[PDB]
């Protein structure tokens, strides 16, 4: 009873999954806080997995032990720019990587 | 000052059995567990060891008395009985920074593991650890980019990345390699991988495979929108060819390849990573035949030691074991080694047999890589074991999925996303694992159908390499 | 035809054991002592390691149908249980000569002893041996000059060679290194050496080693009348740098190179060999780190595989053991790996090792090399064990010689020749040995002061590596 | 042992006729057939054959003691006579696999057919057929891809190739040559392809045509969306020359290019052999001048020869003959050839000619090229005898077409893919061939012209090389 | 650089040193996605633990294409070139003209004039711009009872 | 964690003079002899002196937040006045090993004498000795030969 598998465009970690609901969203950001990542918004036009830069939202979250802060940003950033891709990232500063990376809205249509 | 040649055989133990000794920072450390022959007593075992890594030879020479010999000899400093064992010790030795070639593995192993394993005074003997000085560590290059930077050119972040080797074995031609390379990338995975003994056979030359694996990956990243890979294996008879063949996967602009870095040798292998670093490629280490070596726990090399020895002559990847797979892999030291082929700074403890405390000195990480005999339900146990930081690679996991190799990837990329989802909303992955996955195949029918094949499958033996 | 796809896990025993499998004379045939896990039946582990080895893994895979697997598997064709061992078996299997890359030992180790050993299933195993087919043997060089080649090139005929490792191992700088270089060739010796250690070192780097060595064998050779000659080291962390190394030994006319071919590796080993062949240079292989694999009988691999894929990769010498001395070699198996590394047709022995009958299609011998541990005392065993086409070494034995280097060597060369002169006459060196050496001491002072010096000095312990 | 030296002529039968001898499988076997002077006998002359063509010369020389010269004699171990012809034989000679230098055709060649042909003794001598060992055949590269991985590089699967050579022969500048190239490529063939003269002329000089005829490759191939080839001709005066323009066509990425094995020489075609298979260029071979060789049966060699050793030295086509066409192939010895330079495993089969079973040790096939006076009426025929793999070439039979290039290129394609259908249903190729032929000429114009045409044309002569 | 009628402008990017590639061309594309011509490494970002130097032009070359594209206006940084020997100058100034970048960057004194005329020369026949950075001059210039005047410094550059 | 960006130029003491800070074995340590600007205080201008040779410049950036810097940053470790010189002073600086590329003198002197002889809040600036730690010793070559093998030869 083998299913050819559709062919589908993703967008890395978690984008496999069903589509997080603001709930899990807002779990994954909690996750983050807890960690100690701060986190960064970042949108872009495309989804190309070439390019190593999208363009920050303003600046990254240093001062944040609040998952409706980082949440308000993302519903501003979407608000400017619901034409782009809207990623959320945890940076650890401490081994400087990016530790959290999902996309949170996909362009409109 | 050097006085007086008498000729002679001398004890070891009196040159070279040092029990007051206290390392110096830029000595090199050895701990051997070693069994002496009937009537040879502990502590000459000890300094014949010592002696014979370093700077001694069976009877007194003459030529000793032209050089500083205190400056330069190897100190059996201490020597501890192994608890519950009969006849088995714990020597640590003692080495002089200047004994060792700058920036050579190859030149530390013949030192230290040279000969001493083959004294007839010896019944048995195992290296178990090495304390690299950081002032060595130094010397080398490590990894050609390690981690964080394999990450960053890799756009992957928040999980850990998923392979798959590509089977069976051999017998494949190259394009029928590239088919099976398509079909597990286009379905999820990030890597897939050339076998370590696909080299350039009969029925597939490399440079075919090479060829017909690039379209695949181009193919399958343009659907998927997601960076892909598949490390392919350079690995040949010798350095020229090795050479040739890590230059056409740059010419293809190829992301990462292979090296089997004990069956081609640390002088190769090191030349590869240099090659590497100044290429930007990322390189898979293989360590195929490690287990003639590091198996059983009365003789030979612990892993360990073989990690960090390639942890300095350069690998982004090496294989670490699964723990719950097909081959055998302690849990404690196996995260004790992961630690030291990852981390920064190691302290000393014994339960996860790290005998020395080590330092990198800012060299790069290692990523382990867990592969052989697992599947989907081994999913949340190689999460919590290994955590983000780690590749791991489902070969017949894949590609012995009822539906095929596109279904088989989305099936463990689904399983792998579904458990790192639970484990940062605070789900416990040991609890909870299977129910995170019966969960997931709710809404994934390639995953239920590789629960549903796999789900009597488990990997339970005596492990040789007891701690 | 390949007809029907089944996911899920079968037994090893159902493709991959074939006891009615003849071995074709193109197959690649290995002998395996193995002990399975309790529960784990003998021929399922005899198939899982011909499995695992080359074409198979742990689940079903549809792409097995897309070849012809039964034309590329491994097959275990052979079980018997070891006598008077319990749980202990020979496995015999059998692999086409499609899966190996032409040339590559790197590629044939990787496949044989890559994964097999690690097999949770699978407490312990041991590679005995390996039948190298001729069709195979004629994909590589070989030594880059082997045994007759050498006597003609350095006008030694008649006798064993004569060597001299020089001592202390580490801690002489170069400049006095050629000064005990000197001493030793002009007593008598053909040969002095490297230590296996010294690479290029803060007390004494490679290029002044090389140059101040180069002036020692010019002076001994003018002042003796014979051909001298020096292994100089070239052995180091990368291809390059080992290029670049046995470059200027030709740069300098040096006759004799060395080389590790374990801590180095077969990749490099190669490389050196081929190099060594178009320039004319001999190489001559010490077998550093040998013992971490082959000294316990239960797991690892036997020398005389190592040794018979060294033969393959290229050397003209290659370290042999003693027997005798302070390592360890057990006699039989000593003469079956002698003859597997020198001759051109060795029939199947058991008693001596050699699982299969070895045919090298005219390549080349090796010359053995017998060092460490010995002195004069044991000249008319070392020339009845090893006969004229060997290489003799004494480091100890000559620079720890109460008069120094010069007398050492005289000491040496007389009770060689002595041993030599008895043989061609009829005299049985076993029963003689000591009255020849008493004779020859009569007339050779130097002589009478090592047989004092080392009158009771033996090495006599009980062998790990029983057959 | 090697005893006595007696100056002096002997008989060659004394030591080189030993029909006591059978061959081992490292043997290289040849068959000739010779006629022998008037009094001098069979055995005497199969013996001067062996004798001249390994080891012997006219008298006798001391020099020969010196080795063992029963190990490396040629043996004539069987004489047979002709059936049917007077004063003609086979002898059959064994050859030492030590003999030959590995990978050398241009040795075995030498020594082979190097100087018993002129021996006064004999009237005319042919070599028939020579038994590679597969010893041998595993020190060649062989075929640079070879059939399979040909077909997978162009993705052309299911029916013969089809090309076609450019004409005039010569007189054409670099751009009426493109011209030609792009109308013929546009119209359905696979291929065109330089003729065999075509090198580098005042008229046409080679670089300007690889110019042109790279854009008349990019403009037809984007024009039909089919993979387009063109043999550009790298023939050249030196190998430096032919290396020249072997690396501008890469340049190009020029799929395939083309050489003349024969008048450039084995020695040029293996160096471009190796270029080939490192460079990812198809190879194809004319035999330009082949039947100054292999025509006559009482005198030279038999193509079948040439066939086996250009295997070995390296190319992926070979023009094969057609049978049916301008130029002389016997049908029998023909498809006796195709198999020795297709298949893997060759039995004896006197009556196809094939003297000795030949295996080829996973060696790539060899496409077969039809090329020469053939037309759309021989295409049943020419797609029975030779099957799917093989590259049916038309040159008159295409620029020759009442309309042109793209219409003469668009009948032969339309007659082949009829006829591969029609062979496909079921339909006799030799029975319904002219009406497969009839019926798509109903509904292919061009075709119909090209039927309309070539009518009357039949090659029909009788054949000089007899079996 | 199509650059006439003002100033150019520039940026050091901060800290001196700890920000590995990625954060380093973070740094880079923001900069001169906001209006500037040039950013540049700072004089003591050669090749470190932190970040090594293959990296850093990589990483750099891709937030140069990214804001020029942006704002259609040619972008460069100052890539480091400043090395241990001139053969590893070398290799650094030459995986620089493999990426395209406009511009590279030499500390002439701490390098030395044999070295830096050997990489203007390069710089002529490979058509790459040459920020020249002075550190250690005011060990030199500094005070005017004993020393060097910068205006010599600045001639024989 | 690095936790809040505030805009702005702050004293360098703040962040660079560190007077508690016990060197490693691994650190690369300078001697300066200097005098301040009148009404530059002696350890704000170590400070400067530590943090413009190291990491810093002369206001905040939040660049810094994404990095470490309590492990990059140069820290001026120890001040004393020079005896019997009037505003004359050592400051005792501490480099970490991860700042200098393995190998070049180059770029040590790049870091260490760069920029801060030309501080205008510093009237005069004098290296006196480096201690180059073993560690980084090592990643050099050093004398082609040196005296014993030059002799020898
Ligand atoms: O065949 C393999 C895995 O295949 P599969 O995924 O089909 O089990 C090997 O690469 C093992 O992973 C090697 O061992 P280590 O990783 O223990 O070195
Ligand atoms: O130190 C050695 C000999 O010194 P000495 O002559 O002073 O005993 C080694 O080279 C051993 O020969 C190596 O072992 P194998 O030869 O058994 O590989
Ligand atoms: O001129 C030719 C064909 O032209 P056309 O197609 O116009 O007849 C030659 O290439 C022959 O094919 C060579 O002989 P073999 O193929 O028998 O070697």
């Amino acid at each position: 009873s083998m299913k050819t598998l559709p062919k589908e465009r993703r967008f890395e970690t978690f984008s496999y999954l069903p589509p997080l609901s603001d709930r899990q969203i807002a779990a994954q950001i909690e996750y983050m806080i807890e960690q100690g990542f701060h986190p960064l918004i970042e949108f872009n036009e495309h989804s190309n997995p070439e390019e190593f830069y999208w363009t920050m939202w303003k600046l990254p979250l240093f001062d944040c032990k609040s998952p409706q802060q980082v949440l308000d940003e993302v519903r501003e950033c979407r608000s400017e720019y619901g034409d782009c891709y809207i990623r959320v990232a945890g940076f650890d500063n401490i081994k400087e990587c990016q530790t959290v990376s999902f996309i949170v809205h996909r362009p409109g249509r | 000052s050097a006085a007086g040649y008498k000729a002679g055989v001398k004890d070891y133990k009196l040159t070279y059995y040092t029990p007051d000794y206290t390392p110096k920072d830029t000595d090199l450390l050895a701990a051997f567990r070693f069994s002496p022959q009937p009537g040879v007593p502990a502590d000459e075992a000890g300094a014949a060891i010592a002696a014979e890594s370093s700077t001694g030879t069976w009877t007194t020479v003459w030529t000793d008395l032209l050089t500083d010999m205190d400056r330069y000899k190897g100190k059996c400093y201490h020597i501890e009985p192994v608890q519950g064992e009969e006849n088995s010790y714990f020597a640590f030795i003692a080495y002089p920074l200047d004994l060792f070639e700058e920036g050579s593995v190859t030149n530390i192993l013949t030192s230290i593991v040279g000969n001493v394993f083959g004294f007839k005074a010896i019944r048995s003997l195992r290296l178990e650890d090495i304390r690299f000085p950081v002032a060595l560590v130094k010397t080398f290059q490590g990894p050609p980019h390690g981690i964080q930077v394999e990450r960053d050119l890799l756009n992957k972040y928040g999980r850990p990345m998923l392979g798959c080797t590509i089977k069976p074995k051999l017998g494949l031609s190259a394009k029928n390699y590239g088919r099976a390379v398509y079909e597990c990338l286009r379905g999820g995975l990030d890597f897939t991988k050339d076998d370590e003994n696909i080299n350039s056979q009969p029925f597939q030359r490399w440079r075919d495979r090479f060829l017909f694996v690039a379209d695949a990956i181009h193919k399958s990243q343009a659907e998927t929108g997601e960076i892909k890979g598949h490390y392919l294996n350079v690995t040949a008879p010798t350095c020229e060819e090795m050479m040739k063949r890590a230059e056409f996967a740059k010419e293809l602009g190829m992301p990462i390849i292979m090296h089997d870095f004990l069956t081609a040798g640390f002088t190769a292998n090191t030349t590869l990573a240099k090659w590497c670093r100044d290429n930007g490629v990322l390189l898979h280490i293989h360590r195929a035949m490690h287990a003639v070596i590091d198996r059983q726990r009365n003789h030979g090399i612990h892993f360990r030691v073989l990690a960090k020895c390639l942890r300095l002559s350069g690998g982004d990847h090496l294989h670490s074991g699964t723990v719950v797979g097909k081959l055998e892999g302690d849990k404690a030291s196996t995260l004790g080694f992961v630690d030291l082929m990852r981390e920064d700074h190691i302290e000393a403890d014994r339960s996860r047999g790290v005998f020395f405390t080590q330092d990198w000195a800012s060299m790069p990480g290692v990523l382990p890589v867990a592969s052989g005999g697992i599947h989907v339900w081994h999913m949340p146990a190689l999460v919590e074991i290994f955590g983000d930081d780690s590749v791991l690679q489902f070969g017949g996991g894949t590609l012995g999925h009822p539906w095929g190799n596109a279904p088989g990837a989305t099936a463990n990329r689904v399983a792998l996303e579904a458990c790192v989802q639970a484990r940062n909303e605070g789900r416990d992955l040991y609890r909870e694992g299977g129910d995170i996955l019966r969960e997931a195949g709710k809404w994934s029918p390639e995953l239920a159908a590789a629960l549903d094949l796999w789900k009597e499958i488990k990997f339970e033996f005596e492990t040789m390499d007891k701690l």
